[PDB]
RNA sequence: UUUCAAGUCGAUGGAAGUUUGAGGCAAUAACAGGUCUGUGAUGCCCUUAGACGUUCUGGGCCGCACGCGCGCUACACUGACGGAGCCAGCGAGUAUAAGCCUUGGCCGAGAGGUCUGGGAAAUCUUGUGAAACUCCGUCGUGCUGGGGAUAGAGCAUUGUAAUUGUUGCUCUUCAACGAGGAAUUCCUAGUAAGCGCAAGUCAUCAGCUUGCGUUGAUUACGUCCCUGCCCUUUGUACACACCG
C-alpha cells in the first residue's frame, strides 16, 4: 500500500522546504513517514539541505542520518 | 523496442550442426570435426583414444560397406557406451548394452556429439498403483 | 608525515582522486565489463572510478608490507561467496584484474619486482605516497 | 590373450587400490601418516604403535 | 675438516631420555672447552588420530582420541666432526635417533 | 549532484521489446523484467549505451531507449564479450546470440524437441517435468 | 637508555608494549592510537589514558606491536599493555608510591586495564556441535 | 548462618575461589543389545568348476504417486549487494616417483593454465591478510537488488571412462517461502547462538563428522510439578525372574 513518491515535482519541493524546518528531529524514515517520498530521494534532499544550512548535521553514518532543525 | 521485424525466408532448410550443413558435414575428419563441438568432447580426443573406440568405428564402417542397395547398414553390438557420436556414424544402427539388453537406436544427424549410451536408458521406468 | 599517520579509508579515497586526475594510469579496456570475484555476483557500483580506488589501495597494502604477492592479493580482496543452499565460502578475487593493476603500477611508478617474489615498493613509491599523506590531513 | 584380460582394469588411485596392513580390507582405512590400517586393525595394534589416549 | 659448527638435530617420542641425552651432551661439552648453543626446544608436534570406537555401526556414536607427541631439540656445537661423532655413541638410547648436519 | 524537478517528461509505463516496464524503476533494474535480461545484463547494455544508472525508467527519452533496444538486439557489435552472451555456440548457425522477451521461449522449446526428438534421456525426463542433472527425486519434489 | 618492554593478552591476541624515555610517542603497529578502525571501540584504549590525565606520558613513548586474536580481541590486549607498561616503567625508573598511585585509579575503574583475562575458549566435545550444545535428539 | 560439626553463602587478596575450566581412565555382576560386511578370529550349516571362490565388461546401490529423522540456505532494512578496512587457532605436506603442500612470475572475466623456486618442515606454502565483522555508498518495504531451487546454452579441472549433468566458472531462466498447528530438541560463561578455517574420508566431490579459533549474550543458580533413574518400606502364586 506504500507506492511512495519516487519523482520530486514542484509542489511537493517547496512544500519540502516549508514542512522540514518545522520538525524536531528529520531522518531518512522521516522524510518517507510524513511526505510520503521514497528512501532514495529522501537521502539526497537530506545531503542537499545541510548544504543550503537549513538542516544541522548532529550525526553522521551511512545506515543513519541524525539532523535537527538549524533555528 | 525501435519496430518489429519479422522477414524470414527459405534457404531450402537442410540439417546443420553449429554452422555446418550436412553435406560438408558427412565428409569431415573427426580431427576437424571435434573442434567445433562441446568441451566436454574436446577434452575427451585430446586425452587420447583407446583402442576400443577406434576398432567400433571399423566395424562400424564395414557394417556400412556390408549393404550397397542402400538400406540399413546392420547391427554391430557394443557394450563402450562411453562412445561419443560423430558424423561418420550417422545412419549406422548399434546395439548398445544397458547392462540386461541390446537396445537398438539408429543414428539420426541430430544425435551427433552425444554419448551413445545415452539413448539406451539403464532402468526401467517406475510406475506407482 | 607518513601513510601509518593518516586513516586509511579517507587515505585511498584521497589517492584515488590523484591517480584519476593524473590520468597517467593505464586502464584495461574490461573494467566497464569485469566483476572483481568469482564470489561476486554483480560488477562494482563505481565503474568510472573503481579501477583507481582499487590501485589505490594494491599500492598502500603493499606500503605497509614486504614481497605481498599477486596471489595474496586475490585472497586479501576476496569474500565469502554466496552459494545457494551449500554454506558459504571464502574465494579467491580475480587474477587479472589484480596482476594489471600492479603491472599497470609498475610503468607508471611506486613499485617494481621485488628480490625472492613479491612486489616491493619503489625509490619513489615512498616519496609520492607520504605526499598524498600530507595533502589528506591539512582539512 | 587371458593375461590381458585377468586383473586388467586399473587398480590405482581407488579404494581398491590400497588395503589394510593387517586385515588386507577396502573399507574404513586410516591414511594419515602413512599408516594404511584399517580403523579396526589400528584400535588392536594403537598401544604397540605407540598411540595412548590422554585426552 | 678441523673446527666445525655442527648441528644434532634429536627426535623422540619420550622426553626423559631426551633430556637426558641433551644435558649428556652438554656436560660433555662444557669439561671439554667446547662453545655450545642450546638445547633448543623445538614445539611439540601433536600426532592425533580420532577413530569411531565401534568396529560395526551400532551404540553411541563414541570416539576415541589418540596420541603421538613427537619432541625434537637441536644443539650446535663448535668442534672437529671426529670428536662430535664419539660424544654421540657416548650418549646412545634406544628410543631416541640422532642425525649430524654440518 | 542535488534534488532535481521535471514535469510531464516522466513516464510511468514503458513498452520494450513488446513487455510493459515500471517506470519508477531504476533502469538497471527496471530492464530485469525484460526476459532474457538479467542484472548482470542491464548493466552492460546501460553503461554501454552511456546511460547512467542513476535514472529511473521513465526518466530516459526516446533517443536512450532505442538506442538501449538498439544494443541488446546487437550485443557483440558493442564489445560485448563472447562468454557474457546469453546464447553462445548455437546449435545450428554456430554463432554467439543473445535471445530476448519473445524469442527465449522459442528456442528454450526448440532446445526440448531437439532432446526429444533423438529421445534422449535428458529429454525424455524434461518430458516427465523431472530433475534432469540427477538430483535425487526419492524425498523431493512432491508438490504439483 | 630507560626502556621497559611488557605484554597484555585477550583470547589470543597478544599486544607487546615498549615503553621508553621520550617525548610521548604512542603508536599502534606503527600507526597513532587515534587511528584504530575498531571505532566503536576508541574509547577502550582511551580509557588508561584520560583516566590518570595525558600528563603521565609526556616523558614515555609507547610502542606496541599487536598479533593473534581477532579486531576485538586486539584491543582488549593494546589497552591492557598500555596499562601495564606504563606502571612497570613507574616501579623501575619512579618511586614506588606513585606506581601505587597510577594502579588504583586502574583497578578502581576496570579490573582487566592490569588483569588479563583468563577465559579460553572450552574444547568441543563429540555429540554435538559446540562445547555444550548436542545434537537434536530424537524419538 | 549450622548440631558450632561436616558444610554453605558473601566479601578481600588473587591469574586462577562453579571439584580452577575440560576431558582420559572408570567397580560388582549383566543384555539373547550390535557386529562372523574389519580380520589368514572362529564352531557348525550351505556352496566349491555352469562356483555363492576370483576376474573382465556394463548397469545398480542415486532408481519415485508417498510417510518419517539427522541438516544447509532462507523468508530481510539489526538486511542485501558495491567498494574500502582487515584480525585467529587446531593441523597437514614428496623422489625415478607413479607423484605431496605449493608461494612467485607470466596468460585467463572467471574457473583454471603454464614456467621457475621453497619445504620431509617453528625454516616454505603461512601472519593460512578466513568469514562473520567495521567504514563509506546504492537499494527503500516491492515476492524488491530478500531467496536462489528448476532449466537452456557455453568455458575448465580430476579421472581409462562424467550419459543418470562428480565438481568449479559465465550468461539467462528466478519457483515455494511473506517467521511456520498439535507436538518436540539442545543449553548455565567465553556457555547458547551465530561465523568461518584445518583434519578424516579424497584422482575428483562436504549441505557430514572430528577439532580449532573470531564476535559473543538473555535468564536460573532453584524444585520434584512433568519425564527418567537411584534408595527405603511394602506385596508377590515371579527366580527362564512380567518378554514371568
Ligand atoms: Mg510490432
Ligand atoms: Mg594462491
Ligand atoms: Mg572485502
Ligand atoms: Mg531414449
Ligand atoms: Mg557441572
Ligand atoms: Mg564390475
Ligand atoms: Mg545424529
Ligand atoms: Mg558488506
Ligand atoms: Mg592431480
Ligand atoms: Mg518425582
Ligand atoms: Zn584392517
Amino acid at each position: 500500500k506504500a507506492q511512495h513518491i519516487v519523482i520530486l515535482d514542484q509542489e511537493k519541493y517547496d512544500r519540502i522546504l516549508k514542512d522540514v524546518p518545522t520538525y524536531k528531529y528529520v531522518s531518512v524514515s522521516v522524510l518517507v513517514d510524513r511526505l510520503k517520498i521514497g528512501g532514495s530521494l529522501a537521502r539526497v534532499a537530506l545531503r542537499q539541505l545541510e548544504e543550503d544550512g537549513i538542516i544541522t548535521p548532529v550525526l553522521k553514518h551511512s545506515k543513519q542520518a541524525i539532523y535537527t532543525r538549524a533555528q | 523496442m525501435v519496430d518489429a521485424t519479422a522477414p524470414k525466408k527459405r534457404t531450402f532448410k537442410q540439417f546443420s550442426f553449429k554452422g555446418v550443413d550436412l553435406k560438408d558435414l558427412v565428409e569431415m575428419p573427426t580431427e576437424e570435426f571435434t573442434k567445433l563441438c562441446g568441451a566436454r568432447v574436446r577434452r575427451r580426443f585430446s586425452r587420447g583414444l583407446d583402442s576400443k573406440p577406434m576398432g567400433l568405428i571399423k566395424k562400424l564402417r564395414a557394417a556400412r560397406a556390408a549393404t550397397e542397395p542402400n538400406e540399413r547398414p546392420a547391427v554391430v553390438k557394443t557394450h563402450l557406451r562411453n562412445m561419443i557420436v560423430v558424423p561418420e556414424m550417422i545412419g549406422s544402427v548399434v546395439g548398445v548394452y544397458n547392462g540386461k539388453v541390446f537396445n537398438t537406436v539408429e543414428i539420426k544427424p541430430e544425435m551427433v556429439g552425444h554419448y551413445l549410451g545415452e539413448f539406451s536408458i539403464t532402468y526401467t521406468p517406475v510406475r506407482h498403483g | 608525515v607518513s601513510v601509518r599517520d593518516v586513516p586509511a579509508q579517507d587515505f585511498i579515497n584521497a589517492y584515488a582522486q590523484f591517480l584519476q586526475r593524473q590520468g597517467k594510469l593505464e586502464v584495461p579496456g574490461y573494467v566497464d565489463i569485469v566483476k572483481t570475484s568469482a564470489g561476486n555476483d554483480l560488477p562494482p557500483q563505481e565503474a568510472e572510478t573503481w579501477f583507481y580506488k582499487r590501485a589505490a589501495s594494491i599500492a598502500r597494502h603493499i606500503y605497509l608490507r614486504k614481497q605481498v604477492g599477486v596471489g595474496a592479493l586475490n585472497k586479501l580482496y576476496g569474500g565469502a561467496k554466496n552459494r545457494g543452499f551449500r554454506p558459504h565460502k571464502h574465494v579467491d578475487a580475480s587474477g587479472s584484474i589484480n596482476r594489471k593493476c600492479v603491472q599497470a603500477l609498475q610503468k607508471i611508478g611506486v613499485l617494481e619486482i621485488s628480490p625472492k617474489g613479491g612486489r616491493r615498493i619503489s625509490e619513489n613509491g615512498q616519496r609520492d605516497l607520504d605526499r598524498i599523506a600530507a595533502q589528506t590531513l591539512e582539512e | 590373450a587371458h593375461e590381458n584380460v585377468w586383473f586388467s582394469h586399473p587398480r590405482n588411485f581407488g579404494k581398491g587400490s590400497r588395503q589394510c596392513r593387517h586385515c588386507s580390507s577396502h573399507s574404513g582405512l586410516i591414511r594419515k601418516y602413512g599408516l594404511d590400517l584399517c580403523r579396526q586393525c589400528f584400535r588392536e595394534k594403537a598401544a604397540d604403535i605407540g598411540f595412548n589416549k590422554y585426552r | 675438516q678441523q673446527i666445525h659448527k655442527i648441528r644434532i638435530t634429536l627426535t623422540s617420542t619420550k622426553v626423559k631420555q631426551l633430556e637426558n641425552v641433551s644435558a649428556n651432551i652438554i656436560r660433555n661439552a662444557a669439561q671439554y672447552n667446547i662453545v655450545k648453543k642450546g638445547p633448543v626446544r623445538m614445539p611439540t608436534k601433536v600426532l592425533k588420530i580420532t577413530t569411531r570406537k565401534t568396529p560395526n555401526g551400532e551404540g553411541s556414536k563414541t570416539w576415541d582420541a589418540y596420541e603421538m607427541r613427537i619432541h625434537k631439540r637441536v644443539i650446535d656445537l663448535q668442534a672437529p666432526a671426529s670428536t662430535v661423532k664419539r660424544i654421540t655413541q657416548i650418549t646412545i638410547e634406544p628410543g631416541v635417533d640422532v642425525e649430524v648436519t654440518i | 549532484p542535488l534534488v532535481v524537478q521535471e514535469q510531464g517528461s516522466f513516464q510511468h509505463i514503458l513498452r520494450l521489446l513488446n513487455t510493459n516496464i515500471d517506470g519508477r524503476i531504476k533502469i538497471m533494474y527496471a530492464l530485469t523484467k525484460i526476459r532474457g535480461v538479467g542484472r548482470r545484463y542491464a548493466n552492460l547494455v546501460c553503461k554501454k549505451a552511456d546511460v547512467e544508472l542513476t535514472k529511473r525508467a521513465g526518466e530516459l527519452t526516446q533517443e536512450e531507449l532505442e538506442r538501449i533496444v538498439t544494443i541488446m538486439q546487437n550485443p557483440t557489435n558493442y564489445k560485448i564479450p563472447a562468454w557474457f552472451l546469453n546464447r553462445q555456440k548455437d546449435q545450428v548457425d554456430g554463432k554467439d546470440y543473445h535471445v530476448l522477451a519473445n524469442n527465449l521461449e522459442s528456442k528454450l522449446r526448440d532446445d526440448l524437441e531437439r532432446l526429444k526428438k533423438i529421445r534422449s534421456h535428458r529429454g525424455i525426463r524434461h518430458f516427465w517435468g523431472l530433475k534432469v542433472r540427477g538430483q535425487h527425486t526419492k524425498t523431493t519434489s512432491r508438490g504439483r | 637508555t630507560q626502556s621497559v618492554q611488557t605484554f597484555g593478552k585477550k583470547k589470543t591476541a597478544t599486544a607487546v608494549a615498549h615503553v621508553k624515555a621520550g617525548k610521548g610517542l604512542i603508536k599502534i603497529n606503527g600507526s597513532p592510537i587515534t587511528l584504530v578502525q575498531p571505532e566503536i571501540l576508541r574509547f577502550k584504549v582511551y580509557e588508561p589514558l584520560t583516566l590518570v590525565g595525558l600528563d603521565k606520558f609526556q616523558g614515555i613513548d609507547i610502542r606496541v606491536k599487536v598479533t593473534g586474536g581477532g579486531h576485538v580481541s586486539q584491543v582488549y590486549a593494546i589497552r591492557q599493555a598500555i596499562a601495564k607498561g606504563l606502571v612497570a616503567y613507574h616501579q623501575k625508573y619512579v618511586d614506588e608510591a606513585s606506581k601505587n598511585e597510577l594502579k588504583k585509579i586502574f583497578a578502581s575503574y576496570d579490573k582487566t586495564l592490569l588483569v588479563a583475562d583468563s577465559r579460553r575458549m572450552e574444547p568441543k566435545k563429540f555429540g554435538g556441535r559446540g562445547a555444550r550444545a548436542r545434537f537434536q535428539k530424537s524419538y
